[PDB]
């Protein structure tokens, strides 16, 4: 019992492992049509979006009134851990490309047709440690906050963006599950 | 650092030893000389003293 198509999806049988590269078909089924996923990105008004959305959270947590540490400490927090949700939890796309084609890629790494470090993908690298740098300057005094913060930054919002972490899955038995390979 | 890379695209997968073998079962190479006209030249050697 041998299949004549073999489409079928692997796991990962390790702890660290990579995703394995497409073949002929794959690729021409990737190609075939522009992603309707990760083009907004580069079109009129994205980077403006990214500047305004962290003036409204600091405009917000202002309102509920807090001293101005907590108050840029949660915006800082709030934009990093939206940011990961969106551009590096989720994998695949949200409607039906094509056999799917993508089932195994996040949001981030379909960016520009998996091409790296592209103007978008270093202005998306230099938001977060500019936006560290303002908010340095308040809760500097507390070693505590300014520690917590530099690890949740460094650490989930610049690590995921690296060029050596793409294709990058970790595979914990209880916690993540098998991730796909195929 | 970051703002002065260069923007690449990450490198292509080195072929198995199978796709080898199929390449190189598949290419096909010429004679070592060419048959072709030896036939309506050949009266040189015919008529040589
Ligand atoms: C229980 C409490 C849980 C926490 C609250 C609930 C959060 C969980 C819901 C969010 C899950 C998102 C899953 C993936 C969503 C996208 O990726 C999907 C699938 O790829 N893409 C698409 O649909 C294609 C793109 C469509 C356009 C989306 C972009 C629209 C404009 C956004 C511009 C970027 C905004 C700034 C970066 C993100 C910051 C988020 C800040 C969050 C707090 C402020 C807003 C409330």
């Amino acid at each position: 019992s041998t299949p004549v198509t073999d489409h079928r999806r692997r796991r990962a049988a390790a702890v660290i492992s990579h995703v394995e590269q497409e073949t002929f078909e794959d690729e021409n089924d990737q190609q075939m049509l522009p992603n309707m996923n990760a083009t907004w990105v580069d079109q009129r008004g994205a980077w403006l979006i990214h500047i305004v959305v962290i003036v409204l959270l600091r405009l917000f947590y202002s309102l509920f009134g807090s001293t101005p540490k907590w108050t840029w400490t949660l915006t800082n927090m709030t934009y990093i851990i939206g940011f990961y949700i969106m551009f590096h939890l989720v994998k695949g796309t949200p409607f039906d490309f094509n056999g799917g084609a993508y089932d195994n890629l996040t949001m981030w790494e379909q960016i520009n047709d998996e091409t790296l470090y592209t103007p978008t993908r270093k202005f998306l690298l230099i938001v977060p440690i500019v936006l560290f740098l303002i908010s340095n300057q308040y809760y500097r005094n507390d070693m505590t906050l300014f520690l917590s913060n530099l690890a949740v930054t460094v650490l989930i919002g610049v690590v995921p963006k690296l060029g050596i972490t793409h294709r990058l899955r970790i595979s914990i038995p209880g916690i993540t599950g098998r991730a796909q390979i195929s | 650092i970051l703002l002065t890379r260069k923007s690449y695209k990450p490198p292509k997968r080195p072929l198995t030893e199978q796709e080898i073998d199929e390449l190189c079962d598949e290419w096909v190479p010429e004679p070592l000389v060419d048959p072709s006209a030896t036939d309506e030249q050949s009266w040189r050697v015919a008529k040589t003293p």
